[PDB]
RNA sequence: UUAAUUGCGAUAACGAACGAGACCUUAACCUACUAAAUAGUGGUGCUAGCAUUUGCUGGUUAUCCACUUCUUAGAGGGACUAUCGGUUUCAAGCCGAUGGAAGUUUGAGGCAAUAACAGGUCUGUGAUGCCCUUAGACGUUCUGGGCCGCACGCGCGCUACACUGACGGAGCCAGCGAGUCUAACCUUGGCCGAGAGGUCUUGGUAAUCUUGUGAAACUCCGUCGUGCUGGGGAUAGAGCAUUGUAAUUAUUGCUCUUCAACGAGGAAUUCCUAGUAAGCGCAAGUCAUCAGCUUGCGUUGAUUACGUCCCUGCCCUUUGUACACAC
């Protein structure tokens, strides 16, 4: 008994929600994004993974443990809420994967360049038309300044911006 | 459509509660000169006086404008509704009065005087000469005097 | 029998393929239809000042989101009911059957 | 300005440096065939196409 | 040929109907006539002030022979205005409600209009006669 | 049935439907006659095609307008664009089309909006500003 | 204070507001000779008030000595009958 | 009423009346420059004619009893006539004598 | 105690607050989001507000 | 030549990439498609009034019937400077006219390169290194004040200095949008109240109800009459209401009274080329209450260029430089 207007934005805040919940629980398993299927009988939750293994768990622990937890946070009936952990096609081809594996190296401890140039050859071989990776703040010194790694062209104007890049 | 031509009892600036009011304008707004009377107040009285409002004031009768100044004087004996009134529920009787020509200033005045003596806020604020409803004084009332 | 079909989507593709999919399979069983009527696509304004701080030339955005509602009316059986709120689901629509 | 970029013009003439007996000095049928015989994402980058195209071929017409 | 309140110029009409109800003398005026504004917003009373209540009514009785029913907020709402506010701008503010309530009630009393459903008032066939008969008078004047 | 045709005319935002039937001569605008428009000269400026064309090409006909949207003037501008635009279909459907291009030749030689709408529409608002190309005001000390 | 200004103050004329009989024949003589009368001529020429200006004009087109082309409120137009 | 030919012949013997035709402007070739006499094309003169016309009427109906449009009334008889007592004309004249002494 | 919450919060600028940064200024009410302007343009393509023009 | 390193082309360069453009959204056209009591129209039933001689104006939810011009959208079409004439090495292109809904890259926007500023922001962030502090804490919370404090100086604005007008009556027309759940939102209608507003109900989770948002400027009739005047409405006194726990340095609204400067603004300086400036109001944002502000919307709708590089700046080339934090 809502209106259709804040029936979406709420739809909205909830993708928005879960997005950032994921992307700080599951950032050691490739999170690569989520999808929200509403239906009668429940709603469903895909996420979209490159360690589908270490999502479930053993005998799908973590997976359960996500679903009890988003259903005791957003107020849903024990049954009404499920998730699937999918395999995402194309790991190369999505940027918040890479920059994961990029912060995880950078944390162990490898070299920014070579860090960067692994990133952009990675993506290159499998199967893009241009990568662009921009790392900034304090690299050797004090004083702050960037360093962009490209391979490929890439756009910046229009449409296609929306339509193909993955930022 | 109307000439009459008149009779030349016609009078310029004339007398009333102390104020010489002037003729050869009509006689509501001729009446708000009176401090204490204004636009609606003056319309009122001089309906319920029934005199004519198309009238100029030199023109006039002395038992109209004594009709004029009793209403004015005593307004609520005239179905007057109480609330056209300046100074209604006073602040000693509780009663309904309408302050006029010289009165006006010395109520205002005697208002000052009670809050000053109280060292009430806006006493203290009036004592000092600045603004009272609570207005900023960063950019106004810089040559206020 | 009185049934409203209304859809609530933001995605102009896939409502319109639920209301041709819905449309064909009330024309194949052969029932009577007011057809899909579409109603204004409502659009939800958000102006922002670009910046999270004050300073700078005093530049505005304004987000804008496009909710396109549908409705269908039909004269039907339990069964088609039934069937009809089993199926014709796709992700980001929404939608809301209501007798009488 | 009306000036037609370089896109516009290299189509139209690899279109004339393969499709001459065929489109005419018509803008409506060399868009209609311009359609049929290209791939193009635009109905408005198809229209200048056609029309430099039909340019074209009114300069061929003569000489 | 047949006429109505819709074939003459409402200036004319509503100049003509409150010339009639001045005459006939028997609707009403309520007691705080001659004294009132008429609205929040205008700054002082009307200035014919030997009646204006006439010409409100006759103006609230084309009104709703137009439409099919009002209210005082309607009302209020179309004979409202723009209020200075002194020094800060203008303003709508929205007509008195006594004015066009006690109106209503006097043309109810006289039946020219009823209550009607949905709310609101509506204008009777009684109502309607006369707003036709004082029509045509009012075109056939120009003999 | 009878003879019937309905157009539109148009401006800024108003809009004035026009149904043109056979009949004896009315010309009706929201409830009442041409002659009360209210603008008292913008009547004028409706008389136009009537004037332009002779009344005798709206003897046998009825028109009768219903005008929505907008402000007085841009109501009688659609008025106006919505009758004529109604005579010259009445005159394409059922009169020949010789007197079609001779109405449409009057009135598009006094005037070209008679028939086709103008195309003028608002520009939209802009930051920085109380109106589509004025900014506020720039200062500098 | 400065106000950057000059304020040179006028003349202040006094035109009548109620009128006896050498205003009022005055008038009747002299609305005539008139080829255009209305307000603005009634206070430029003879020193009556707008008011009288206004009631005047009524008054003599009662009779006939003043010819109306068009009395649109804020602007009354007449000529003289011959 | 007053002046009984047609109006609009009024008018525009008043705009061809009141068209200054000759005026001045800044001609330089940077710290050596002179306002030199030119002259004025028609749409310039029509256009300056009822500017001046109309401020004429306007700064005369302003703050006085007579309406906007009896004063501008006096203004187009008298522009029409020739009069140098009306806005339109002493401006008209006063620019061309301008340009004249700067020839 | 019963003074550690006592001032009521049921309106102003301290009933509410950012779901995100849990701020008080800035806060976008509209449609029910109460997201602030900043968190906002963070995460309106994740909601679905985008531009067009 | 172009708005455009946009193109023609020339050519120790060739072939490419980014940006521009293309793209997306929006506004304008479709009496051609799909349809639609959550938008309309016509007719037929019922019904009111005037005329009566057919007719004119209206109302009418379970009267149906028919349709989609207006309204809504979805898929599509349409303009590409089309046709013609001039002009140009006679190329890119430019100018004019005709047609057309539309011929300033159709209009307005969104997106928007490389390199940088030691621009702003740790007071948006559970973004953050270092430093400081960390229990009579700089955490957190309660009460009360302040952020409004005023001899003055600047910036954005609102009101105005009046008749192209103020006032009073009538007439009377929009569009963008928002709105209640575990709540109390937008509120019609009836009654009371001068007014603000109060109260009894009602509809709406919304193309359906508020809301034809019966807006204002505007028009028509009258009053006023060049008088710091019925222009203007700050500054003050008194009272009545509402929001909120609480309004006292007035939250705001209303009534009466008081009725200040201001007589078109000096040196200076801002914005703007068509449905644009300007005038006019309305919705939303903040919001318990508080618009003089902003974001958008529409209503009425001018003058004047259609040019130049004189001032202020920008771009490219050549040139000089004792400059490189770079006049
Ligand atoms: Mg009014
Ligand atoms: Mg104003
Ligand atoms: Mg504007
Ligand atoms: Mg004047
Ligand atoms: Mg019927
Ligand atoms: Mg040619
Ligand atoms: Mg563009
Ligand atoms: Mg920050
Ligand atoms: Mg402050
Ligand atoms: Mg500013
Ligand atoms: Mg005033
Ligand atoms: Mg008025
Ligand atoms: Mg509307
Ligand atoms: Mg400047
Ligand atoms: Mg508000
Ligand atoms: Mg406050
Ligand atoms: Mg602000
Ligand atoms: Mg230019
Ligand atoms: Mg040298
Ligand atoms: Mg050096
Ligand atoms: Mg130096
Ligand atoms: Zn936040």
């Amino acid at each position: 008994l809502i209106s259709k207007k804040r029936k979406l934005v709420a739809d909205g805040v909830f993708y928005a929600e879960l997005n950032e919940f994921f992307t700080r629980e599951l950032a050691e398993e490739g999170y690569s994004g989520v999808e929200v299927r509403v239906t009668p009988t429940k709603t469903e939750v895909i996420i979209r993974a490159t360690r589908t293994q270490d999502v479930l768990g053993e005998n799908g622990r973590r997976i359960n443990e996500l679903t009890l937890l988003v259903q005791k946070r957003f107020k849903y009936a024990p049954g009404t809420i499920v998730l699937y952990a999918e395999r995402v096609q194309d790991r190369g081809l999505s940027a918040v994967a890479q920059a994961e594996s990029m912060k995880f190296k950078l944390l162990n401890g490898l070299a920014i360049r070579r860090a960067a140039y692994g990133v952009v050859r990675y993506v290159m071989e499998s199967g893009a038309k241009g990568c662009e990776v921009v790392v900034s703040g304090k690299l050797r010194a004090a004083r702050a300044k960037a360093m962009k790694f490209a391979d490929g062209f890439l756009i910046h104007s229009g449409q296609p911006v929306n339509d193909f890049i993955d930022t | 459509s109307l000439v009459v031509q008149e009779q030349g009892s016609f009078q310029h600036i004339l007398r009333l509660l102390n104020t010489n009011v002037d003729g050869n304008i009509k006689i509501v707004y001729a009446l708000t000169t009176i401090k204490g009377v204004g636009r609606r107040y003056s319309n009122l009285v001089c309906k319920k006086a029934d005199v004519d409002l198309h009238k100029r004031a030199g023109e006039l009768t002395q038992e109209e404008l004594e009709r004029i100044v009793q209403i004015m004087q005593n307004p609520t004996h005239y179905k007057i509704p109480a609330w056209f009134l300046n100074r209604q529920n006073d602040i000693t009787d509780g009663k309904d009065y309408h302050t006029l020509a010289n009165n006006v200033e010395s109520k205002l005045r005697d208002d000052l005087e009670r809050l000053k003596k109280i060292r009430a806020h806006r006493g203290i604020r009036h004592f000092w000469g600045l603004r009272v409803r609570g207005q900023h004084t960063k950019t106004t009332g810089r040559r206020r005097a | 029998i009185k049934i409203r079909i209304t859809l609530t989507s933001t995605k102009v593709k896939q409502l319109e393929n639920v209301s041709s999919n819905i449309v064909k399979n009330a024309e194949q069983h052969n029932l009577v239809k007011k057809g899909p009527v579409r109603l204004p696509t409502k659009v939800l304004k958000i102006s922002t000042r670009k910046t999270p701080n004050g300073e700078g030339s005093k530049t505005w955005e304004t987000y804008e989101m496009r909710i396109h509602k549908r409705y269908i009316d039909l004269e039907a059986p339990v069964q088609i009911v039934k069937r009809i709120t089993q199926i014709t689901i796709e992700p980001g629509v929404d939608v809301e059957v209501v007798v009488a | 300005g009306r000036v037609r970029t370089k896109t516009v013009k290299r189509a139209s003439k690899a279109l004339i440096e393969r499709y001459y007996p065929k489109l005419t000095l018509d803008f409506q049928t060399n868009k209609r065939l311009c359609d049929e015989i290209a791939t193009i994402q635009s109905k408005r980058l198809r229209n200048k196409i056609a029309g430099y195209t039909t340019h074209l071929m009114k300069r061929i017409q003569k000489g | 040929p047949g006429v109505s309140v819709r074939d003459v110029a409402a200036q004319d009409f509503i100049n003509a109907y409150a010339s009639f109800l001045q005459r006939q003398g028997k609707l009403e005026v309520p007691g705080y006539v001659d004294i009132v504004k008429t609205s929040s917003g205008n700054e002082m009373p009307p200035q014919d002030a030997e009646g204006w209540f006439y010409k409100r009514a006759a103006s609230v009785a084309r009104h709703i022979y137009m439409r099919k029913q009002v209210g005082v907020g309607k009302l209020n709402k179309l004979y409202g205005g723009a209020k200075s506010r002194g020094v800060r701008p203008y303003k709508h503010i929205d007509a008195s409600g006594s004015i066009n309530r006690k109106v209503l009630q006097a043309l109810e009393k006289i039946g020219i209009v009823e209550i009607s459903p949905k709310g609101g008032r509506r204008i009777s066939e009684n109502g309607q006669r006369d707003l036709d008969r004082i029509a045509a008078q009012t075109l056939e004047e120009d003999e | 049935a009878v003879p019937s045709v309905q157009t539109f005319g148009k401006k800024k935002s108003a809009t004035a439907v026009a149904h043109v039937k056979a009949g004896k001569g009315l010309i009706k605008v929201n409830g009442s006659p041409i002659t009360l428009v209210e603008p008292e000269i913008l009547r004028f400026k409706v008389y136009e095609p009537l004037l332009l064309v002779g009344l005798d090409k709206f003897s046998n006909i009825d028109i009768r307008v219903r005008v929505t949207g907008g402000g007085h003037v841009s109501q009688v501008y659609a008025i106006r664009q919505a009758i004529a635009k109604g005579l010259v279909a009445y005159h394409q459907k059922y009169v020949d089309e010789q007197s079609k291009n001779e109405l449409k030749k009057a009135f598009t030689s006094y005037d070209r909006t008679l028939l086709i709408a103008d195309s003028r529409r608002p520009e939209p608002k802009k930051f920085g500003g109380k109106g589509a190309r004025s900014r506020f005001q720039k200062s500098y000390r | 204070k400065k106000k950057w200004s000059k304020k040179s103050m006028k003349d202040r004329a006094q035109h009548a507001v109620i009128l006896d009989q050498e205003k009022y024949d005055r008038i009747l003589k002299e609305v005539p000779t008139y080829r255009y009368v209305s307000v603005s001529v009634l206070v430029d020429r003879l020193k009556i008030g707008g008011s009288l200006a206004r009631i005047a004009l009524r008054h003599l087109e009662k009779e006939g000595i003043i010819k109306p082309i068009s009395k649109h409120s804020k602007q009354a137009i007449y000529t003289r009958a011959t | 009423v007053l002046t009984d030919q047609n109006p609009i012949q009024v008018v525009v013997d008043a705009i061809t009346n009141t068209g200054p035709r000759e005026d001045t402007t800044r001609v330089g070739g940077g710290g050596a420059a002179r306002r030199q006499a030119v002259d004025v094309s028609p749409l310039r003169r029509v256009n300056q004619a009822i500017a001046l016309l109309t401020i004429g009427a306007r700064e005369a109906a302003f703050r006085n009893i007579k309406t906007i449009a009896e004063t501008l009334a006096e203004e187009l008889i008298n522009a029409a006539k020739g009069s140098s007592t009306s806005y339109a004309i002493k401006k008209k004249d006063e620019l061309e004598r301008v340009a004249k002494s700067n020839r | 105690e019963n003074v550690w919450f006592s001032h009521p919060r049921r309106y102003g600028k301290g009933s509410r607050q950012c779901r995100v940064c849990s701020s008080h200024t800035g806060l976008i009410r509209k449609y029910g989001l109460n997201i602030c302007r900043q968190c906002f343009r963070e995460k309106a393509n994740d909601i679905g507000f985008n531009k067009f023009r």
